[PDB]
DNA sequence: ATACAACCTACTACCT
């Protein structure tokens, strides 16, 4: 039932906070790669795990800095497997912040 | 309290020159010496028949385990091993009908049963290879299990359903001989032993351990029969040529006769080894003989001769005659009258008939392969069974039987006459294992044997094994 | 700005699109088809869109 | 060996191979030197396993063209040497006595 | 034609 959203790391973090906490102080849950102080050892395999297993909607924070980064693409690819796999076709909401 | 003597493992050979004990592994890594390009092959029977060959031939492709991969090998599908394609779609269909193989399968006469299936697919088999423009290589005929059942000599046709042979086998393979067509016979429990399940609901024949065991010694023949060589001996010497001597009872013929046929190996210039038959099986018309006659012994080895010298160019040097009898003066001295000045004739007999058996005394595990026990300078055992450390068990099941060879007749060192015979073990074409008991050169006579001795009406029978094994 | 892009089904249409693939660099078009110029081991999605 | 020897990085991809601990310490590794010497064609996963279906591949697999094993090795390694001819990636001269 | 020893083949049955 998360809510995954996909970025560039440091450089979409302002829209990227200010949507994940509205979005929390709304109701719903949020799995961001900045809501998480601490970073545990497996980051990668449990991103994975989270979209597999966890997320029912991939917000993606379409922006220049986020239109060919690797981590961004390798998890856009794992979201559109997943949404193959669960046959739900807006599995993935792009979002378009950059003009 | 005796001694005994180790024979060292012989090894074989392989494309680039590769030598290797176990061919197996000698195919998988480096492959077979000819270059074939594809097999095209021809299937006869009904349609689940057909269905069933063309499941085993796309299974076959993919790579095949067993239970322990150290123990047998696993098949890595037939291109990556033989680098030539059989594909299922390749395949030519003569299709015979399942009315047609119950209207001769329920019969009084089991000869006349077995002669009318074997007609029914023999007519199809030359019908296909005279007036059909496509070119098969090999011809597979998957044959149903009640075909099998009830066709053997001594089987007995329940009461209820109701020259030459009367084995299937045999009779198909000997009157296939006149146009010369490699075939490959196989039961349809063979290829699909899951769908035949016994009353308990397990299958009859279970393959799930040895699989790829089962898909090796099937590539094998048939990459064999479609005109490929997939290895050859290595260590063998120049100048000397092995024949193998093989008598078989003849009962289509109202007299019994012992018809003896042979198998010939040796080298040629171009290092390849020659290993073929020696037909126009030399009969005796004296029941319970085994012993052939002056004139049919210098035939014999008149043939043989000239053969060696037509592929070579001068005749023998050594000749050694391995038989599962033992040579007789008269016969020995009939042979000897052809033989040149230059040529030794050395008469070796071999049998597992003499029941000695060793046990390791604190073991689960049995004597090692190639341990020799020689008796004198004239007779000696040769352990070609036994635990084999490459593949970390035993080619026998319980206690493996030892092989007493005799040097009979001439003069020949006895440790060269069991090294030559532990190579032997080793030529096996039929089957893709490691080296098996009997020398190849008595096993394949005695599978030539078993042939000709089937159909009477065989003048000039081909040299080639494809038509026999 | 000479390549040719050439887009099928990729296990279905193989037959025709190798033959009109090789047919065309036969007569001198450079031509791309992922059926013949999709390297090993690459990220064939954005080198596709690339 | 990793960072300083290998030009091409292999990997067999199976069911068991897909989440094993090292193979995925031995991924991350050739990432970062793949990273480092702007090779896009560092890594080469090559597909052996049919259970292991297409959409199951790890995060950092399954955007990377793999070698198809799964019907015929024989066909696996012919593309395996082409591409390898086709990538300039070094060899000598064939010799089976070092395989033997 | 009986007794024996020393060799011979043909035809199945089961295991993996
Ligand atoms: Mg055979």
């Amino acid at each position: 039932n998360k809510i995954f959203i996909s970025h560039a790391t440091p450089d979409d973090n302002d829209f990227t906070r200010w949507l994940a906490l509205k979005l929390i102080g709304l109701g719903y849950e949020v799995w961001c790669d900045i809501l998480f102080l601490d970073k545990g050892v497996d980051f990668w395999s449990n991103i994975e795990k989270v979209i597999r297993e966890d997320t029912c909607k991939f917000l993606l924070v379409s922006s220049s800095y986020s239109n060919q980064r690797e981590g961004v693409l390798k998890e856009l690819a794992v979201a559109a497997k997943v949404k193959k796999q669960l046959k739900d076709d807006k599995f993935i909401i792009p979002l378009a912040i950059d003009e | 309290m005796k001694e005994l003597i180790y024979i060292e493992e012989p090894k074989i050979l392989f494309a680039h020159g590769q030598k290797c004990t176990d061919a197996r592994d000698g195919l998988a890594l480096f492959g077979p010496l000819n270059n074939l390009y594809g097999i095209k092959s021809g299937v006869i029977g009904t349609k689940q028949g057909l269905k069933i060959f063309r499941d085993y031939l796309d299974h076959i492709q993919k790579p095949i385990y067993n239970s322990n991969s150290i123990t047998r090998p696993m098949f890595p599908g037939f291109e990556a091993v033989f680098d030539c394609k059989w594909e299922s779609t390749g395949i030519t269909f003569k299709e015979v009908t399942n009315e047609d193989i119950g209207k001769f399968l329920y019969n009084s006469s089991t000869h006349k049963r077995t002669y009318d299936l074997v007609s029914l697919f023999i007519d199809k088999i030359i019908s296909a290879n005279k007036n059909e423009d496509e070119n098969v290589d090999v011809w597979f005929v998957i044959v149903p299990d009640e075909i099998y059942k009830y066709c053997r000599p001594n089987s007995v046709l329940p009461k209820e359903m109701v020259n030459y042979d009367a084995q299937f086998h045999d009779q198909f393979k000997a009157r296939l001989l006149k146009h010369t067509i490699p075939t490959q016979i196989f039961r349809e429990s063979t290829l699909a032993w899951r769908d035949f399940k016994n009353a308990f609901g397990l299958p009859i024949r279970d393959f799930s351990k040895i699989e790829g065991h089962l898909a090796w010694t099937i590539s094998t023949a048939a990459f064999y029969k479609a005109g490929g060589k997939p290895w050859k001996l290595s260590d063998v010497r120049n100048g000397v040529c092995y024949l193998g001597l093989v008598y078989k009872k003849v009962e289509k013929s109202k007299n019994p006769r012992n018809a003896c046929c042979a198998a010939q190996m040796f080298l040629d210039n171009g290092d390849g080894t020659v290993f073929k038959g020696e037909v126009g099986p030399w009969y005796n018309p004296k029941n319970g003989q085994y012993h052939l006659e002056p004139k049919e012994a210098k035939a014999l080895l008149s043939q043989s001769l000239q053969s060696y010298k037509e592929q070579i160019g001068e005749y023998p040097k050594e000749v050694f005659i391995h038989a599962k009898t033992r040579f007789n003066h008269q016969e020995w001295d009939a042979f000897l009258e052809v033989t040149p000045k230059e040529t030794n004739l050395v008469g070796v007999t071999i049998s597992k008939t003499k029941p000695l058996k060793l046990y390791k005394t604190e073991g689960d595990y049995t004597i090692l392969r190639g341990n020799a026990y020689v008796v004198n300078e004239r007779s000696a055992f040769l352990w070609t069974v036994g635990y084999v450390p490459k593949i970390q068990t035993a080619l026998s099941m319980e206690v493996p039987n030892p092989l007493f060879i005799e040097i009979n007749k001439g003069e020949a060192d006895i440790k060269q006459v069991l090294k030559d015979i532990l190579s032997l073990t080793k030529l096996n074409y039929n089957a893709c294992i490691f080296a098996d008991g009997e020398p190849v050169t008595l096993r394949f006579a005695d599978k030539i044997g078993e042939i000709l001795t089937a159909s009477t009406d065989i003048k000039t029978p081909p040299l080639a094994f494809k038509y026999y094994i | 700005r000479n390549k040719i892009f050439i887009s099928h089904a990729t296990p279905d249409d193989n037959d025709f699109t190798r033959w009109l693939a090789l047919k065309l660099i036969g007569l001198g078009y450079e031509v791309w088809c992922d059926i013949l110029f999709l390297d090993k081991g690459v990220d064939f999605w954005s080198n596709i869109e690339k | 060996v990793i960072r300083e020897d290998t030009c091409k990085f292999l990997l067999v991809s199976s069911s068991y191979s897909n989440q094993r601990e090292g193979v995925l310490k031995e991924l991350a590794v050739a990432a970062k030197v793949k990273k480092q010497l702007k090779d896009d064609k560092f890594i080469i996963p090559l597909a052996i396993d049919e259970q292991l279906s297409y959409d199951d591949i790890n995060i950092d697999i399954v955007r990377l063209n793999a070698i198809d094993f799964k019907m015929s090795w024989a066909r696996g390694l012919k593309d395996i040497l082409e591409a390898f001819e086709k990538q300039k990636v070094p060899k000598e001269v064939a010799d089976a006595s070092k395989s033997n």
